[PDB]
């Protein structure tokens, strides 16, 4: 979209940058659910996929002026000191097919044992013998702390930038989920 | 160290509050768990941690202000 | 002639342990019996200590007291009268040039924006700070500040900020006795997570089954250490060799943010406390107008400054 | 000096108060920590410092009023 | 004369009480300090003085009722 807002976090000695990225993402999710718009894209530049750390930048995509003003205010609700955001400028158009989307993994076999026991396959000890073992525990690289709101606990969130094959531009949804679920123009 | 050991120590960073440690069969089962702000709650939590985590041969250690709320026969199994 | 073998300075700006309580907003003008929050244990095969507001409270209140004692240049112990007399003449020269007005303004700024709320200021919605001057057990003067309008980076101007800076300057000079009571209300959210001071225990063992993280508490009430409050309201130093953009850091000799791992004011460059102090008292060299603020702030903080000889 | 050594000594500057010292392997890990104000708290602090800080061996040393609360030659050595 | 020497001796002017002396590098660091009124307090004070003073090596001397509490030659010398 043509309403991008790059945000560059100011270096603060008291706070690590991912600890503020989690608060920025939480305020963005809370005030993005609160509006009437449904598909508002979110992209993560400065990605650095060699040292396994998320970037210090963040951009939005919303095909309106009033909606992009609402989301310029939304991620900046109350903080006003740690963001140091920019101005909405006219975007270039390479669009190299890069789609950013959520992924999920299973590292707790006891939840699978609970689901096996108390929902479908009513047993006591067949569950612990049959499938699980202390092996094949997955992992995913970009972490977001993301404390919950509606009676929840601290749970990570993992995201993937897709294939950057520069051949064409396939149309997709702007956002599926909290922030991003589709393709965005990548710079 | 075959009998299970239950010790109640007062934390010196604030005077008046206690913490209990419970060890059973070489490895520890409870490390620095909170008790009350008075010797009565500390002695009660020591008795409760003596019932669980060892059925035979518990030892209960603590101060003389803590071991005065339990009878003399209920300190060493 | 020579730096003394013993040299010790007492602590001015002496705070107390900050006590935490919880309540509902639009009740801050009657908040004197609010219940203190308590730490709890939670299993994750490890046990942690967490803290949380009650489900009927959405506002945190932190309260502590503060004193300023005056007589900054006089050391508590010494070994030769010559160095002490030269030091007294040097600090007397400094205060006769300019009184404690820049440092007091930065201290009142650090009290205005509630920077002593370390991590529970970031997700705040509205913060209000109240400061009372206690004269004879009662209230002699009240200050009420908005902390989100008064930023952290730049040092703006206000009339009541100048009045509080005059009070702290009169306390630091030696003409009055100032006792302050500081209360801060932060609107975190309905039942959110507050962050008390984390504990360091030098006797905790190594074998598994031990508690992974314990929090600070004063008679079953979640509190903050006083040294964290002191480090919070000591961040007035911004005249160091790094470029502008990182922000002001705390006044320490070889001023070093140890959590990041870097150490500004290395002794290879001539911009630390010890060499500027030695040039000021021995070789009669004032470094700048800006470095005098840093040296006098480092004397207000105090320490053990002794060369062997 | 392989096992972790735990000692409990009484301060003579005021009688009836004790202190505990722990040494794991060639280095002192706890130095003069307040044990208590009676023999029971000193015995409890010694057993707490031997529970943690301990390899499969340890040794506890103390006076003949503190070592009465510890079970007789059973929990004193390992 | 390299390690620290710790000696525990019984006072003959009243039987049952002990006193400890500590020497390190030819200089008497502790002279005739009270250890206690039983052999256990003497052994605890001797092991504390071997832990604190004398970082590389030490030798502990004393009576046979006192050295019965220390493990046999494993922790007495270093």
């Amino acid at each position: 979209m043509d309403h991008y807002l790059d945000i560059r976090l100011r270096p603060d000695p008291e706070f690590p940058p991912a600890q503020l990225m989690s608060v920025l993402f939480g305020k963005l999710h809370q005030a993005l659910v609160a509006q009437g718009g449904d598909r508002i894209g979110v992209s993560f530049p400065d990605l650095d996929e060699s040292r396994s750390r998320l970037g210090e930048r963040l951009r939005i995509h919303a095909s309106a002026d009033d909606l992009r003003a609402l989301l310029a205010r939304p991620w900046l609700e109350g903080l006003r000191d740690h963001l140091q955001f920019g101005e909405p400028a006219v975007v270039p158009h390479p669009t190299p097919y890069r789609q950013v989307s959520r992924v999920q993994a299973k590292s707790n076999p006891e939840r699978l044992r609970r689901r096996l026991m108390r929902r479908h396959d009513l047993s006591e000890e067949e569950a612990r013998k049959r499938i699980p073992d202390t092996v094949a525990r997955t992992l995913d690289l970009p972490f977001v702390t993301l404390r919950s709101q509606s009676t929840g606990q601290h749970f990570r969130l993992f995201i993937r930038h897709g294939p950057l094959q520069a051949t064409a531009e396939e149309g997709g949804f702007t956002c599926y989920g909290l922030s991003k679920g589709g393709f965005v123009p990548w710079f | 160290s075959r009998p299970t050991v239950v010790t109640v120590t007062e934390t010196p960073r604030n005077p008046g509050s206690y913490e209990v440690n419970v060890e059973r069969d070489g490895k520890m089962v409870v490390g620095r768990a909170r008790a009350g702000s008075d010797p009565g709650a500390a002695a009660a939590k020591a008795m409760q941690m003596a019932m669980e985590w060892g059925s035979p041969n518990y030892v209960i250690l603590g101060s003389n202000k803590v071991l005065a709320f339990i009878p003399e026969q209920l300190r060493v199994k | 002639l020579s730096t003394a073998s013993v040299l010790a300075f007492e602590r001015k700006l002496d705070p107390s342990d900050a006590l935490m309580s919880a309540g509902a907003w639009a009740q801050r003008d009657a908040s004197q019996e609010w219940p203190a929050v308590t730490v709890r244990e939670k299993s994750v095969l490890q046990t942690v200590d967490v803290a949380n507001l009650p489900s009927d409270a959405d506002t945190l209140k932190v309260r502590f007291t503060l004193r300023v004692l005056g007589g900054a240049g006089t050391p508590s112990a010494c070994n030769d009268a010559a160095y002490r007399d030269k030091l007294l003449q040097t600090v007397a020269t400094y205060v006769n040039e300019q009184g404690f007005a820049e440092l007091a303004r930065r201290y009142a700024h650090n009290l205005a924006n509630a920077r002593f709320l370390w991590r529970n200021r970031v997700g705040a919605e509205a913060v209000e700070v109240r400061i009372n001057h206690i004269r004879q057990g009662e209230v002699a003067r009240t200050w009420r500040f908005d902390a989100l309008a008064i930023g952290l980076r730049d040092f703006k101007a206000d009339a009541e900020l100048d009045a509080l800076a005059e009070l702290i300057a009169s306390g630091l000079s030696g003409s009055g006795h100032v006792l302050l009571e500081v209360v801060a209300f932060a609107r975190i959210g309905d039942g959110q997570e507050v962050f008390p001071s984390q504990e360091l225990i030098l006797d905790k063992g190594d074998k598994k089954g031990q508690k992974s993280k314990t929090l600070y508490s004063v008679r079953d009430a979640a509190a903050i250490h006083s040294q964290k409050i002191g480090n919070a309201l000591r961040t007035i130093d911004t005249w160091y060799p790094d470029e502008d953009g990182l922000g002001p850091i705390a006044v320490e000799p070889y001023g070093s943010v140890t959590s990041q791992g870097k150490a500004y004011r290395q002794p290879k460059q001539k911009l630390d406390f010890y060499t500027l102090l030695d040039n000021w008292v021995l070789r009669d060299e004032a470094p700048a107008v800006e470095q005098q603020h840093y040296v006098i702030a480092n004397l207000i903080r105090g320490g053990v400054f002794g060369e062997a000889e």
